[PDB]
Formats: structure tokens, sequence, C-alpha cells
């Protein structure tokens, strides 16, 4: 399975997925993100779609349930984990 | 982390990558792999955890052998009849096993 | 402290076997909490029971259990045959830094992985 | 069964701590097996036992133990201060099947890295 996703006030990426990856009670949305820069190995994004990445600053949030998330960084790579965790860029 | 493996190597044959570990205790938590080319983004989570030696990747389960150890926290892995255009930058992580609520700890490569 | 759901991932002899949890209150006579699986009759409850202690010394026990069943002939629910009982119990003095009780914690979880105890317990066969 | 030099690596709070442990014979009073460190003096012994019974049921015990010392003023050789015990206990029945036992092994196995535990241990703040 996979899915496919794309100086101030922000923009945000949306997504489209199939399956609404559900599987737990509610600790459920294992939808990631990612960006990285060139020399360096990609930094961790919020983990869990809306929980807020160890050392990431807090301008960095993420919301929306399964097959629908967003993005929000008005002060200035994306991949699920159902079983093999297969995914796209963007 | 470590990371050292030979590179520029002639088609057609293996490839082996070593990491250790100087951080967390090798036993309760997972290595991950992931490629890099510029061609796709960046690619599967074929991966083992705990000890107990599990899954690869759909595709390529006609290649890539993995080992894991705990004489001191070896997780080198191989590859047999390495193909021409598989030009990319492999790439180690680290994972809990460790579901608590939703604060879990997660990626620090 | 603030206990949430704890779900351990993929354990058991191999692969694919998840195991989620919840909280089951507080009991106020000893101060044991309780976690347990959401199962289907409540007679059928993995459960694993934390405590502490206060003074002496400490006694940070765990005690976890996993009764199993069969749908005997003869009852209309299924019943428990056989038990799992498994409980570990750490002694602290007041004196110990924080350096000795978290070697003691990791020793142990990555002890129980070794392959002593995997023939140990899974063949019962001693050294 | 046939047991050797069981070394654990990086265990203990962080990072760069090994521990090594030979076989210290087998004590035929109750047939309890020791593995020890190789200390300097052997009053100071991170040891750990194991230890396996016959039937009723079965009881799988092992105690692991690991004193500290302080070169206190007044003595010659360092002395003991406080200790550290660890223990725990399996048991199971006639019938249990393997997949029971190694569910509650690697069970523990990976709920002594909960979170909830190295609270309840390295502060004690209960649930």
């Amino acid at each position: 399975h996979s899915d496919i996703v794309l100086v101030s006030l922000g923009q945000r990426a949306t997504i489209s997925c199939r399956a609404s990856e559900s599987v737990d009670n509610y600790g459920i949305s294992f939808m990631n993100w990612f960006q990285q820069k060139p020399g360096q190995p990609p930094k961790l994004l919020i983990y869990a779609a809306s929980n807020q990445g160890s050392g990431v600053p807090a301008r960095f949030s993420g919301s929306g349930s399964g097959t629908d998330f967003s993005l929000n960084i008005h002060p200035v790579c994306q991949q699920s984990k159902e079983v093999p965790y297969t995914f796209g860029g963007g | 982390l470590k990371q050292s493996g030979p590179g520029l190597v002639q088609p057609s044959q293996s490839l082996s990558i070593t990491c250790t570990v100087s951080g967390f205790s090798l036993t309760s938590y997972g290595v991950h792999w992931v490629r890099q080319s510029p061609g796709k983004g960046l690619e599967w989570l074929g991966v083992i955890w705990s000890g107990g030696n599990t899954d690869y990747d759909a595709a390529f389960i006609s290649r890539l052998s993995i080992r894991k150890d705990n004489s001191k926290n070896q997780v080198f892995f191989k590859m047999n009849s390495l193909q021409a255009d598989d030009t990319a930058i492999y790439y180690c992580a680290r994972e809990s096993q460790n579901y608590y609520g939703n604060t879990w700890n997660y990626f620090d490569y | 402290a603030k206990l949430e759901t704890v779900t351990l991932g993929n354990i058991g002899k191999d692969g694919k076997q998840t195991l989620v949890l919840n909280p089951r209150g507080v009991n106020p006579t000893n101060g044991v909490a309780s976690l347990s699986q959401a199962g289907a009759v409540p007679a059928l409850e993995k459960r694993v029971t934390v405590s502490v202690s206060q003074p002496k010394n400490y006694k940070v026990q765990v005690k976890i259990q996993n009764p199993t069943a069969c749908t005997a002939n003869g009852s209309c629910d299924p019943s428990v045959t056989r038990q799992a009982y498994a409980d570990v119990t750490f002694s602290f003095t007041q004196y110990s830094t924080d350096e000795e009780r978290a070697f003691v914690r990791t020793e142990l979880a990555a002890l129980l992985a070794s392959p002593l105890l995997i023939d140990a317990i899974d063949q019962l066969n001693p050294a």
C-alpha cells in the first residue's frame, strides 16, 4: 500500500492515503513528517501526527485524523507506518 | 551512533555495512535501514527489532541478508549481487518498542 | 506517574504478537496499581500489577499473570485451567544513588534476553 | 545448558558500561548455578544465580545481587555497606505449552524498559 502527498505567514502540505491506519486505541495516526538539509541526515519532525517531536521547536505542529493530515508553521518527506512503512516523497 | 563501510564497489558482488551503537542498549530497541537516492525520496523499512529476526521489504526478499548480535552491538548486514543502478546512500536509525500513550521515543539517527 | 495505555509491540517467541493494556485504577488497600488487556471475558485478563512501599528499605514489586483457557465441554463459558504466575521484587536502601538503581534495572532487562535464560525457560534445562 | 561467559553490553543509565561474567560451578545442595564478575576483591562480586525445580508446579528462580563498597577509614580492605537485592520467580504448570512460557518471558523482558518502570525504579513515584 502507498500514499501520495503534496518570508512569513506559513504554508502547509496536504496528504492522501488509502487506509486510515487506526490500529489501536486512538494512538493511531502514524503519519509522519520529514524535512532534510543537504549535508545532513533528516532530523525528526512531529511523530504520531500531532505530538511535537523530540527536540523540535514549538512552531512545528500537525493535526488531523487518518488520511486527512495537515501542517501549520505560520512563523518561519512524508511517511506512513502500518506494516512495511512504504511511502513516497514531496 | 557510528557508521563505517566500504564504498565505490564494482558491480555484481556482495556489499556489507557494519554499525555499532554507544547510546542505548540494543536488546530492547530496534534498528532501521533506509536508502536515499537522487531518484526517489527514501524507501523501505524492512527491518528487525527486539532480538527477534523479522521481516524485510516485499520487493527485495531475493537479497538482503541480515544479522543481529550482542557481542558489542554489531548490526552488520550485507547484500548479494549488487546491481549497478542501485546508486544511493544508506542510513541507519533507532526505534523504541515502547508505545506509552502517545509520548513515544522514535528516530534518533 | 500519570499512567496511560501501555502497549508492547511484537513479543512472544517470534514476530507478530502485539499487546495492548489499559489502567484499572489504584487499589487503595496497599497502593497496588493494575494494568490489563481488553479481553473478551473479564476472567481472561492478561494483567500486570505494580506497587511500591514506604519505610528500613524498599519493596518495589511487579507481579504479572496471564491465565489461558479452553472451551471445556460441560460449561457455558470457557474456563481457566492453568496459571502463568511471574513476579519480581526489588530491594533498595535509603542511601542508594540513582546509578545503582538504573544499573540493576536495565541489567535485568538485558539479561532476560540472554540465551542462558531462553534455554532455562523455554526448555528448562539448567546450567 | 552448557553455560559459558555471559557478557552484557552497554547497560546502566546510559552508554558505556559493559559487564562480563564467568560461571562459578553448580551448587549441588539445591541445583543453584552461579555467575559472577571478575572483581578485584571477592567480597565485591556482581553475582547472578539461576535455578530450576522439579515436582505440583515449577519454581524457575533468578536471584541477582551486586553490593557496592567504600574505603571507610578504619579498615585495611574496603567494606560493603549496602546491598542491591533483586529476585524474580516464575511459576508454571505441567500442562503449559511453549507459547505461554515464551510470552511471559519476553513480556517481562520488554516491560522492564517501559517508562512506567523507569519512573517507578529510578524515582520511586508510584502510579
